[PDB]
């Protein structure tokens, strides 16, 4: 009683930060995998989706 | 008759009027500028003239 929103997300237990991915955003998200070359500092981050 | 030019003849006039600024050009309020530079090197358009 009281769940105030119920989500179905990828399973973080499984794509573990051993996979690499950060899930707590709400989507998987890479670092440093297909970043963008020729931008500014923060414009990679998109391409961690 | 109209009044000949001075520069015309040989004569030395030693009373003109002189066209002159009530004060100085240089204010000090030299104009500056909001450069901006492309958001990524890759995605510039060289082409087309």
């Amino acid at each position: 009683y009281g769940a105030a929103v119920v989500n179905i997300d990828l399973n973080r237990d499984f794509f573990d930060t051993a996979t690499g991915i950060d899930l707590t955003k709400g989507i998987p998200l890479v670092q440093d995998l297909l970043v963008p070359i020729g931008v500014t500092a923060g414009a990679e981050q998109s391409a961690e989706y | 008759q109209v009044g000949i030019p001075k520069l015309e003849v040989d004569h030395i006039s030693f009373s003109n009027v002189v066209s002159m600024m009530t004060a100085n050009i240089r204010t000090g309020d030299d104009m500056a500028v909001e450069r901006v530079n492309p958001d990524d090197v890759r995605a510039i358009n060289i082409r087309n003239a």
